[PDB]
This record gives structure tokens, sequence and C-alpha cells, in this order.
């Protein structure tokens, strides 16, 4: 339930 | 009636929208190859399209004026929630009434119902969204139209999981304002007759789509083959 790509996208 | 604020959003989402729209489609060489001759032929191609497509909403969303004031946790479940409908909505740039179908400059980028299709979905689903491609194309919205809506779709303050929604309604407020002044201001009649109402009923028709796009997505995915051609952000964005 982490989004680490779209977190790193969202800088 | 354009205030000099509005004016600035629209300038900034117009920015937004060609910096992460390519109406040249010069990246889709660098996806998995299309195969159109039972078997999802076309699920390579297409998860590679719908992951690239993902990037950039994203890439627009940052953009927007008060996006990036949310939370993290918020932009996530914005994002999350949003990006099939903004997939739908900016692919109305491609499609054409013509022949139905979304022409990315190319035959071998020219899609139609049989290619969605030979991804695994159903007429459930694309006969609504077909209709929805029609009816938003006959609104012949003004590039300034277009990015408001796209924009007023992500920062939705009713998605579940939101938290600040309060912020997340604000922000939509003076975006939905702009559009509303816009509209009276630059759009003539009789073009502008009932605009935002049935701008806002794309928004509904969307949520129906989204509804019927999760449910194929997730009973598609279920199956571990498909998932394999997946790509790691559409499994992380639309579910795994
Ligand atoms: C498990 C399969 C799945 O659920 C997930 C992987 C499948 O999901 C799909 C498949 C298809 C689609 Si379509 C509405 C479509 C409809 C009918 C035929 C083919 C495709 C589409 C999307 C983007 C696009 O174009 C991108 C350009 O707009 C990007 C421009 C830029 O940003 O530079 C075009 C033109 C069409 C949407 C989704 C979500």
């Amino acid at each position: 339930k982490n989004h680490p790509m779209l977190m790193n996208l969202l800088k | 009636k354009l205030s000099e604020e509005q004016q600035h959003i629209i300038a900034i989402l117009l920015d937004a929208h060609h910096k992460t729209y390519d109406p040249t489609y010069a990246d889709f060489r660098d996806f998995r190859p299309p195969v159109r001759m039972s078997p999802l032929s076309m699920l390579p191609h297409l998860a590679d399209l719908v992951s690239y497509s993902i990037q950039k909403v994203i890439g627009f969303a940052k953009m927007i004026p008060g996006f990036r004031d949310l939370t993290s946790d918020d932009q996530i479940v914005l994002l999350k929630s949003s990006a099939i409908e903004v997939i739908m909505l900016r692919s109305n740039q491609s499609f054409t009434m013509d022949d139905m179908s979304w022409d990315c400059g190319s035959q071998d980028y020219k899609y139609d119902v049989t290619d969605v299709s030979k991804a695994g979905h159903t007429l459930e689903l694309i006969e609504p969204l077909i209709k929805f491609q029609v009816g938003l194309k006959k609104l012949n919205l003004h590039e300034e139209e277009h990015v408001l809506l796209m924009a007023i779709c992500i920062v939705s303050p009713d998605r579940p999981g939101v938290q600040d929604a309060k912020l997340v309604e604000a922000i939509q407020d003076r975006l939905s304002n702009t559009l509303q002044t816009y509209i009276r201001c630059r759009h003539p009649p009789p073009g502008s007759h009932q605009l935002y109402a049935k701008m806002i009923q794309k928004l509904a028709d969307l949520r129906s789509l989204n509804e019927e796009h999760s449910k194929q997505y997730r009973s598609l995915s279920f199956q571990p083959e498909n998932s394999m051609k997946l790509t790691p952000l559409v499994l992380e964005v639309f579910g795994n």
C-alpha cells in the first residue's frame, strides 16, 4: 500500500 | 469579469498541458509493439501506452495551482482515483468522430474498439466509453476549457480516502469559478448554452466509466499471466 513510483514522480 | 488571478490560472494550465501532451506522438515507438492479428494481443502495447499516459497525468497535476499545497498522501489519493478519468479526457484530443477511433498520427498508432477489446475489455466499458468520447468531442471545448476540466477532475474533494477535503474543495472551487467565468466572458453563444452543466455531466459520466474500468481491470489483472504484461507503474496506480 506504499506508492514509491507515484511518490517519486510527485517530487 | 476574468480576474488577473483567473487569467494566471488559465495560462499555467495551458502551459502545463503543452508541457505534458506531445501531439507528434513520437514516444509511441518506445512502447512494446501493437499486435492486431482469443489472445489479448494488444495488452503489451496498450499497457505501455497507459503507463506513459499516467506519467503525463502526474506531470500535469503537479502544475495545477494549489495541488502541491496538499499533503503527499492526499496528492496520491487524488491521482490514484482520477488517473483513469484524465486518461479518458485527454485521449479525446486524438479521438475522431470520422470513424470513432483515436488517431495518434500513424496507422500503427490509430486505435478503435477492436484494439481495446484485444486488451481484455468488453462492450460494458467500450460502449459508454465511445458515447462519452462523442459527447465530449461535440462540446467543441476551447483548449482553456479542456485543461480546466482535467484539473477540476483531478482536484475532486469527494474521492474516497481524502483527509483534507476542505482544502481540496477550496482549490477545486478556484478552478470551477475560473471555468464558469471563462465560459461567460470568452465562449460565445450558442456554443456556451448550458456548457458548464454539460461539462459537469461529463465528470459524472467519468465516475461511471471509472467504476466499470476498475471492475474489468481487477478481473483482468487477477490472472497472473495478464499482470505479467502490465507495467510496475500501472500495477501501483491501478492496483495489484
Ligand atoms: C488491463 C488493461 C487496461 O485496463 C490497463 C492497461 C487497459 O487500459 C486502457 C486501455 C485503453 C485505453 Si484508451 C481510452 C483506448 C481506447 C480504444 C482503443 C485503444 C485505446 C487510450 C489511452 C491513451 C491514449 O493516448 C495517449 C495519448 O493521449 C498520450 C499523449 C501524451 O501525453 O503525450 C489513447 C489514444 C487511447 C485506456 C485504458 C485505461
